[PDB]
């Protein structure tokens, strides 16, 4: 048991496609290379104690139990590793379910592939499986301290890698969308879709979300000046930072009752809803000013009527969710002591960040609110009616929420929006207090309590006493408005031999037309006219280089053999996927001891091709044309050689090839010839003395023709692009 | 801060 | 004619109290008078924007767009309705909360930018 | 703070409130929107009325201020007399108003003017 | 008239006006009204109504979307549809909604529907 | 901070 390497695949790789996140590990079996597990003593037992679950695993038989079944017939030891890894990885709540296992050409080394839904979970498991199984060859079973240990650490790597309830939800609707995603690493921050088109949000601020709307909300009295300026009904109030100023504010409100509540507080830190006396009033000053981190305390007027959250997104009124505070109805004739934990035993109850619906937690304060209610533990509600257990309406604390989107009166939605514009905010959510939601805000006396920049829509996907709203839809059409994803054109370049002329060559034509070509080649990655970045810079830690660029809008990708080896590819698919050959030159590297392993791999751009983009493929190479099948979207084929059956059987039957026929280079669109240059006046064919730079051309012309560029921009770039 |  | 509201508030109630003394007693106190130059000097200060504002300010009352001081955070609009904009000092309405987060982060922006 | 480049010192100074500017309002646009301000003895509030249904009519959203109150579209946005530039400052500031039509009354003017 | 449509609705086939032409069977005329379903082109959906085991018969050969809409919300087939996709419209709750998938639409009561 |  020795491992010599361990790499992860983040993309399209040589192991499959659409399994982007894999893990490879190099597996050395020194002394146990080839005794099976029937040839072990006891190893079976061992296994299915420590690891039962294995019973689910449908192998190859698949049937209910046929790993088990496999064990027991006895085989080589790299299956049952990639196994326990997935079951071990799967236990910690991660379901994964791709594995493979292969023999090297070297004399006792063995390749085993993992999924994984997080990366350092995945290597984690899989370098723990290797432990487990080594520990059950040698003694015949591996502790339980040891198997809770590795799995508490698989769960603490997957909740540490992990996003927030808001942030799955947003890429989870924009995956469904099929917009590009991934994580930059400064701020938990999620770049959506590709170059110029690409956005940002870090949970629910967007990049477009302002700096004055987001500071203006922060500040209480602020926002009510503001919106009180804009005749909205905000609740009359004024600040109070001394003990000698509470009178002087509360005649100022206009009587009784009142409300005290720090202005450096959030989430009902140390607010007071309801006093009626001075005695009340004094106290509550002194526990806001506890609360108050810079002794500062507002009063303002109380407000009767249910508390309502509206969440405004691109100034379009999304879901209304009421807040009732934990409470508990005894229609069935029981009182509080025994409801208290009836509720606590309901599935819905859950803590944590991720399940919205918190169990009542009855803490001392709740304990002196329910003192404060006028009832005790053991008081049985009158009529089955609603008794509450405080009054900050948190879901946070027990409390649940109720849809109202399809009940809020038209001119509140008018109102809402008119205050979230006004504020400056993208998303919203406004605190509303009022008696019924369905009737405009002035009959009432409906007033706005707060406005909240990065709100929390946790309560309104699942409201739990009405209809769930799709708050990460209306955020992904705020971002992405159209049917239109973040994608930029992305030509991706590969073959053994012509890559880096064919990607500048690309990268040359794309110029004439008014576009900014980022590009990545062997001599380096360079956006427009200038140099980004020096070195190799081939595989996709480059690639992300060029697509997370905000100038960038036309990508050209140099894909070499080494870069999907090593991590896959750097994008999930391709606008066009050039394949410019495939010879057996540098073998044995890697895995790759076989030309056809190596078609196998350069075929990873040609299949990562969108199903209306193009994969553009040498016709006189057989290994490439055998790429046409397993290909989605369309092939266009080019040749050095005019006379090629398959190419002019395809373009019989369709077209976009590209051909060299009488000191031409020349686009067959069917029965249609379109030459572009006598290629004696490329700069790059030496006079036409060179056909690897024809074959290049002809590539780079196709690709480009497949896209819309105009066959006098093509003229220009191949004209005056020189070999450098 | 965060999920207001 | 006035050039701060505060300020020529307090200078028209001084004038009168100044020119009563100087018919009452035949003359008015250095000190008083110093006092209410001191005064109006503070009221000046006071109500002033900073130079990065003033500069903004100035160019857009050069270009004729109308510019108006919001009383929340020292906030100026410049135009009307659905055409106008917000600008505090330099930081403007489309200015994105991400980004100044960003650059206040060292490490954060020294790791984007490498 | 753009305070070095506007007074180098030793050097061009750049106009830099210019470029903030030509950010805001990129073209030669102000930031005004329509503004019709009607005023007279007799016909204020039935004129100003006549004419936000007739931009109705148009699809825009008219803020106008008359006498019953101020409205914005087809939603009343404040009651009272609302006549005055202390009304118009809010139709002028909404972020969704396109024209504004204000009944000017003598006793704003005489009060603090338009 | 034309080639394809944007969209086909199909909704009931009952055998009540038979023996015109060649349709005597309500096969036939199941198979004759499909016409409308089997022209919606690739791009494009084809209503059907759930309810009517004629007209959801016409889900398959269909190029295109389908869209199913049941005045029973616990039409099995719709649920099916919707939990794989969506796009179906029910009368749940005296409402008219909109089935998205695991996402309810409501438009209005069906009371307030004249 | 301001007018950095
Ligand atoms: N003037 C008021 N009149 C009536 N109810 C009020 C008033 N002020 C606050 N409330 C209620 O008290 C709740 C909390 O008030 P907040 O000022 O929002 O305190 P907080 O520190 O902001 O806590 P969060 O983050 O808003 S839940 C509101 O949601 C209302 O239900
Ligand atoms: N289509 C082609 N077929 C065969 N040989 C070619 C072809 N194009 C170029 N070559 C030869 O291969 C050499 C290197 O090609 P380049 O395109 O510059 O490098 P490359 O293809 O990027 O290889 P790497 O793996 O990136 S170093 C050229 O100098 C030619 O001699
Ligand atoms: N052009 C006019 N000439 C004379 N009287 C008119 C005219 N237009 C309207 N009136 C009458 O004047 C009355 C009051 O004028 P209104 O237009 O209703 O309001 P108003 O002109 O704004 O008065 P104020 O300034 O608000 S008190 C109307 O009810 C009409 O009877
Ligand atoms: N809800 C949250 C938003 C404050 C601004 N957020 C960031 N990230 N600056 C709050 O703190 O109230
Ligand atoms: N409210 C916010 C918090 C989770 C994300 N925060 C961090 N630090 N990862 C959310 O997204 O729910
Ligand atoms: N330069 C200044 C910018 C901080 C963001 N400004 C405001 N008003 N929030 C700093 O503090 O570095
Ligand atoms: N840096 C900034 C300071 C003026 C704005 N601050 C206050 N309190 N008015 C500036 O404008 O240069
Ligand atoms: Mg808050
Ligand atoms: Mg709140
Ligand atoms: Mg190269
Ligand atoms: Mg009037």
């Amino acid at each position: 048991m020795k491992i010599l390497k361990l790499q992860t695949l983040r993309g399209p790789n040589y192991w499959s496609i659409h399994r982007h996140k894999l893990v490879v590990m190099r597996l050395d079996l020194e002394d146990l290379y080839e005794k099976y597990t029937s040839d072990i003593p006891g190893f079976y037992k061992g296994l299915t104690e420590v690891l039962p679950s294995l019973v689910e695993h449908l192998c190859s038989p698949g049937v209910k139990g046929g790993f088990l079944t496999r064990v027991e017939k006895g085989t080589l030891i790299g299956h049952v590793i990639e196994h326990v890894a997935i079951e071990l990885q799967e236990l910690a709540g991660m379901p994964v379910g791709f594995g493979r296992t292969r023999e090297t050409s070297t004399t006792g080394v063995f390749q085993v592939v993992i999924e994984y839904e997080n990366e350092q979970a995945g290597r984690y498991a899989a370098r723990a499986a290797v432990r487990l199984c080594q520990s059950i060859v040698d003694t015949g079973t591996y502790p339980a301290t040891e198997l809770q240990q590795d799995l508490e650490d698989l769960k603490e790597l997957k909740n540490q890698a992990s996003l927030g309830p808001s942030t799955e939800a947003i890429v989870k609707e924009a995956e469904a969308r099929g917009i590009p995603w991934t994580q930059l690493g400064a701020r938990f921050m999620i770049q959506f879709g590709y170059g110029v088109n690409q956005k940002k949000i870090q949970a629910t601020l967007s990049n477009q979300t302002g700096i004055l709307g987001v500071e203006l909300a922060c500040d209480k009295e602020g926002t009510k000046r503001i919106l009180k300026d804009a005749g909205v009904p905000v609740p009359r109030g004024t600040v109070a930072r001394y003990f000698d100023e509470l009178q002087d504010a509360i005649e100022y409100v206009g009587g009784y009752p009142i409300v005290i509540k720090p202005l450096d507080g959030n989430h009902g830190r140390g607010i007071t809803i309801d006093v009626k006396n001075w005695q009340e009033a004094e106290e509550a000053y002194d526990l806001a000013r506890k609360a108050s981190k810079t002794k500062t305390v507002i009063v303002e007027r109380y407000y009767t009527g249910k508390d309502h959250r509206v969440l405004v997104v691109n100034g379009k009124v999304v879901a209304v969710a009421e807040r009732v505070p934990a409470h508990v109805v005894g229609n069935g004739k029981s009182t509080i002591a025994e409801l208290i934990e009836e509720t606590n035993r309901d599935p819905q109850r859950g803590d944590g960040h991720d399940n919205i619906l918190t169990r009542i937690t009855v803490d001392k304060s709740a304990l002196d609110i329910l003192g404060k209610q006028g009832y005790s533990i053991d008081s049985i509600p009158l009529k089955g009616k609603k008794c509450f257990l405080r009054a900050t309406a948190n879901l946070s604390t027990g409390g649940i929420a109720v849809d109202r989107t399809d009940e809020i009166h038209p001119e509140n939605v008018w109102l809402l929006s008119r205050v979230a514009k006004i504020i400056g905010l993208d998303i919203a959510g406004i605190d509303v207090v009022t008696e019924d939601i369905s009737q405009p805000l002035r009959e009432v006396e409906g007033v706005i309590v707060e406005v909240n920049a990065a709100p929390g829509f946790r309560m309104h996907v699942a409201p739990s006493r009405g209809l769930a709203r799709n708050v990460a839809g209306a955020v992904m059409d705020m971002l992405f408005p159209g049917s239109k994803n973040g994608r930029i054109p992305i030509l991706s370049v590969t073959g053994t031999n012509g890559k880096t002329t064919t990607t500048r060559l690309l990268a040359h034509i794309i110029k004439q037309t008014g576009k900014v070509v980022g590009y990545t080649t062997t001599d380096g990655t360079y956006i427009g006219e200038y140099l980004a970045e020096t070195g190799d810079n081939t595989g996709p830690q480059s690639a992300h280089l060029i697509l997370s660029d905000p100038t960038v809008e036309v990508a050209v990708l140099e894909t070499a053999r080494g870069g999907i080896l090593r991590s896959g590819l750097g994008f999930s698919s391709c606008e066009v996927g050039i394949v410019l050959n495939v010879t057996a030159d540098h073998l044995g590297i890697g895995d790759i001891d076989t030309i056809e392993q190596l078609a196998k791999l350069k075929s990873v751009v040609a299949e990562s091709v969108m199903p209306k983009g193009y994969a553009v493929l040498n016709a006189e190479d057989p290994l490439v044309a055998a790429m046409a099948d397993r290909v989605k979207g369309q092939v266009a084929y080019f040749s050095m050689d005019p006379n090629n059956e398959l190419l002019l059987r395809h373009t019989e039957a369709g077209g976009l090839a590209a051909i060299y026929e009488n000191g031409y280079i020349s686009i067959l669109k069917g029965d249609w010839t379109l030459r572009i240059e006598k290629a004696v006046n490329v700069p790059i064919t030496m006079a036409g003395k060179a056909p690897f730079m024809i074959a290049n051309a002809l590539a780079a012309c196709l690709a480009v023709f497949t896209q819309g560029v105009k066959i006098e921009h093509i003229r220009k770039g191949l004209s005056t692009f020189v070999a450098s | 801060d965060d999920d207001d």
